[PDB]
């Protein structure tokens, strides 16, 4: 219910910018994605996720 | 420390020297020597409002400090925004300048209507408040800075101005005590 009624919009077009949005907040945004992709990006530079 | 004519001259010259030093400090863009961008990373000399490039491809062009930078500033808490508001406005250095000018005006006007003994007390209070304002401004500027580097001569121009302001403020109160001591001396006779 919160995400549906969240302003500004929290929905993300593609996972390519979903990780980017997280990195551009310094921990003010959390992206919900598949665990396998979460572990893969976590192992990529610059280790900011 | 001795007599009254020499004390007058020492106090006014100290007040004027402090005023000039702080005017240079706030009006000159040499406060921080740090690596940065003047418009890649390059050694630049910073100030309070603008920072010109040093030993770069385009030397000598100053740009305004991004006090509230765009492109995901990430925001901050109320205290941090308060701190950036003070640092951008630089009110405390400017308030110190105003207090120094008011003290200088008071000491200059002390000659006119010499019977008013509270003008010198006002000048001393103004100078001491200017010193406190200098302390607050220096602390705020350094805290904003820490958000290799070295400080310029104008930063140490302001630092010396704070010391001079308190020393001049000390003399003004000593001047206030002596004249009130004279009133007690002439009352006994």
């Amino acid at each position: 219910t919160y995400m549906r009624s969240a302003e500004p919009s929290v929905f993300v077009r593609t996972t390519a910018e979903g990780v980017a949005r997280v990195r551009k907040s310094k921990g003010k945004y959390a992206y919900l994605l598949e665990s396998t992709m979460n572990e893969y990006i976590e192992q990529r530079k610059p280790c900011d996720t | 420390l001795f007599d009254r004519g020499v004390q007058m001259l020492l106090t006014t010259v100290g007040a004027f020297a402090a005023f000039s030093l702080m005017t240079i400090a706030v009006g000159t863009d040499y406060w921080l020597y740090s690596r940065g961008v003047c418009k890649e990373e390059v050694m630049t000399h910073s100030g309070l409002w603008r920072t010109c490039c040093l030993e770069g491809n385009f030397k000598g062009l100053c740009k305004q400090i991004d006090h509230f930078p765009e492109d995901a500033d990430y925001e901050a808490d109320t205290a941090e925004y308060f701190l950036r508001a003070v640092r951008a406005s630089s009110i405390f250095p400017i308030l110190s300048v105003i207090l120094l000018f008011m003290g200088g005006l008071c000491i200059a006007a002390s000659e006119f209507y010499k019977t008013r003994h509270n003008i010198i007390l006002s000048a001393g209070i103004f100078f001491v408040s200017a010193g406190l304002s200098n302390i607050i401004g220096i602390i705020v500027y350094i805290s904003a800075n820490a958000g290799s580097y070295s400080y310029g001569w104008s930063f140490y121009f302001g630092a010396l101005s704070f010391i001079i302001a308190e020393m001049v403020g000390v003399l003004a109160v000593h001047m206030f005590i002596d004249r009130h001591k004279q009133l007690r001396a002439t009352a006994r006779a």
